[PDB]
């Protein structure tokens, strides 16, 4: 359940993630817009007794391990789904970067051009 | 025999390994767990800013194209 | 080498024409003192750059700037932090105050944290830490920052039940438990907090602590079973016959099955002190 | 049989260990970066309105 | 291949055309159409001469008045020259360091550190310079708080020294490393694989005082004692006591049914077994 | 607003919305509008990698939200969902519901009680599934 839980969450951070890279992308081309427009203004137990002790035990043990797999599914998912992320935050910082250098910029050059 | 007593001992000695390895385990996914967490509110924070700032720059720029227009 | 000697003599040389452009009464004076204060920080001089981005940033507020002066005064704080965590902590507290003028929240939180962080770690004072998280748990609280302000909580809960009476420590770990039983992802660790608060009960007296562990057992019937419930069980029982042995036959055991975070041997110890 | 089922089980949980450290260390970094951006997002939107309020009082007061 | 030679064609053409122009106020559109020039080329895939418009353009960029468009171009110039001549690369790359030092941004001049360094070490068999490159990250990032970055540099150049057979240095920070993953609550279950690691740098001077050594991690770190590593390492010097490779050479084997062992490890192993 | 999520082509969103609304219908005993939803669902996150695991769970829940119908036609859905999702057999909801359906056969009602006491204590179960398990239990 832990495990499941993390999953649907990072599931719902990776959208999050898109939704404000879509957002910065809007971003640095509207500012670029008016930048330009503004240029143009200018088993498991060995059998000692058998019996339900040792059978039991490792039917138990054997559902156990099944579920063990189960989350081995879950850890390969959830370290997948994080290394998308990772690709994906590194790819939005140099653009916000870059959005920020245009704009301190564009603000020298109107303090300059206005003497 | 004693050795049939022996093996039971062995035999429950690493079941008890194998529930420190499980315990272990769970620990470790406890851990993640909050880590995880404090990522994705962090996230929806940082969400929340940007979608307030994108609202303001298109404010800002219909306001630019209003004065633009207006003015020639 | 070269970089101490040229950049300390580069930023004098600033200063020098920053303090003549001022006299001459004045952004570009703002501009170079930032500058040079950059010179100093690549100097490796820690201190004395935060003398000049103080400057700097009474300068720019002194023509009604706001923004750019908290920026500068954190900056001058985070720059102070190890040259000199005084002036750190008070520019830091004015960073804070101008934020709350202005009504950002989270920076004050943020800000009130990294407070509490420096002044526990590098200066011995746990009231004014205290204070400090207290500060930051009110304000994410109020911004609806339900994990930032259970942090908070747990870790002034924590520092109240390691110097300060148990009481405080008791209400927050059941305030803290008891939102927390309802969330899936933490009710399996709801029942840690409640256990801390019963050791903390049984200082006041076996009789609190018996009563805590009943109220608590039947608030939450899964706690009936865990294994620190048995092992509460067996503890309070050895109290009761004032048995060292059999207290310290079950700690060993909880010890063996499971390892001890320091905080539980601690006041094990104390209950095992005081069983007379 | 005990020996392979239990070297399989062993080596299944030392895999677990070391993809879950894997996958710790590249949230931590992960963290920082996002506390990176946040903090730098929230200075340049910051600046960005301070600029916009510059023009509009300097335009107003010209026109 | 026609589709590559129709790219460079067109990218010497557009180059032709911007020295043109340029030859014919005039710099900023010199410095965009060269930009755009040099974008062609790198899209032509010829990296030498791709990298030396991009290059000349960002010289050009220089003369203009701009600081930050100037490292961006000489950071894409350097990131061409990757696949080219590695002293151009370096040098325009820790120009680019320079520029960004002088701006006062860290993390992007620590970033270049790395690049350059490892594209130093992959490329070139110089291993002290990219060392030194990693020191002066490390720094940098210990100057911003990025505990995340200084560490993984500290376990780089200790690994690296400990390769030089500078053991003093790597285990120092070894157990620097497993002190603070101790302090903080996450990150403290590699503290036990960074015990053994300082354990083996240890041994590699001698094996009497490993003893005491193995005693302080014990002590400091009770939870070592369960971990595998432990009861390997205090096997494996049981086993060297003595003079027969097969103790030893058993141990290991047994410790290598669970994982693989990794060639830095295998390394040190096969250095301590044979003396 | 899963409307509005669904003009906006923003997925996964407004599936939570819907399971909700259905699981309040449910609470209501319109059984037939509940069961829709999680039937949609279920085939909607039958295909989706992530929400794979997840999605036997719906069909288990509308298996329960279609015994309260009556037996035959919940036998009959549960045949179904099981054909459509193979590895749903593996499930511990399929032995669950199969018992039930078979103590509900006999009208045995000790044999259904024990079932729902051992798979609560297996698994603490839900108030929901509570509920609904003490409304079934009145046949």
């Amino acid at each position: 359940d832990a495990g499941i839980r993390t999953l649907v969450m990072l599931d719902e951070q990776g959208e999050q993630l898109e939704r404000i890279e879509e957002g910065m992308d809007q971003i640095n081309k509207d500012m670029k817009e008016a930048e330009k427009n503004l240029t143009d203004l200018g088993g498991f137990i060995r059998r000692v007794t058998n019996d339900a002790r040792e059978n039991e035990m490792d039917e138990n043990l054997e559902q156990v391990s099944g579920i063990i797999g189960n989350l081995r599914h879950m850890a390969l998912d959830m370290g997948n789904e994080i290394d998308t992320q990772n690709r994906q935050i590194d790819r939005i910082m140099e653009k916000a970067d870059s959005n920020k250098t245009r704009i301190d910029e564009a603000n020298q050059r109107a303090t300059k051009m206005l003497g | 025999s004693k050795q049939a007593l022996s093996e039971i001992e062995t035999r429950h000695s690493e079941i008890i390994k194998l529930e420190n390895s499980i315990r272990e385990l769970h620990d470790m996914f406890m851990d993640m767990a909050m880590l995880v967490e404090s990522q994705g509110e962090m996230i929806d924070r940082i969400e929340y800013n940007v979608e307030h700032a994108v609202d303001y720059v298109e404010r800002a720029v219909s306001d630019t194209k209003k004065a633009v227009k207006y003015q020639s | 080498g070269m970089d101490t000697s040229g950049k300390q003599a580069e930023a004098m040389a600033l200063l020098a024409e920053a303090e003549r452009k001022v006299k001459n009464s004045i952004e570009e004076a703002c501009e170079i003192y930032a500058r040079a204060a950059n010179m100093f920080k690549m100097a490796k001089n820690w201190s004395a750059a935060g003398n000049a981005f103080c400057q700097a940033a009474q300068l720019h507020l002194q023509l009604q700037s706001k923004h750019d002066a908290a920026t500068c005064f954190v900056d001058a704080g985070n720059a102070f932090k190890k040259a000199d965590p005084q002036e750190a902590i008070n520019c830091l507290m004015r960073a804070i105050e101008i934020y709350t003028d202005m009504g950002r929240f989270t920076i004050a939180a943020k800000h009130h944290i990294s407070i509490a962080e420096i002044y526990e770690t590098e200066l011995v004072d746990v009231e004014k830490a205290i204070a400090h998280y207290e500060q930051s748990a009110d304000y994410y609280k109020g911004e609806e920052s339900n994990s930032s302000a259970n942090k908070c909580l747990l870790k002034v809960a924590g520092y109240a039940a390691q110097l300060e009476q148990y009481q405080k420590a008791i209400d927050i770990y059941e305030q803290v438990g008891t939102s927390a039983m309802d969330s899936p992802l933490l009710k399996y660790s709801a029942k840690d907090y409640f256990f801390k608060a019963a050791l903390c009960h049984f200082c006041i007296d076996m009789l609190n602590a018996k009563l805590a562990v009943q109220k608590y057992e039947e608030l939450f019937p899964a706690f009936s079973d865990s294994r620190e419930c048995k092992l509460m069980k067996k503890l309070l029982e050895a109290h009761e016959e004032q048995n060292v042995d059999s207290y310290t036959e079950s700690v060993k055991e909880y010890d063996s099955i499971s390892r001890l975070d320091q905080w539980l041997t601690t006041m094990l110890l104390r209950i095992k002190k005081t069983i007379q």
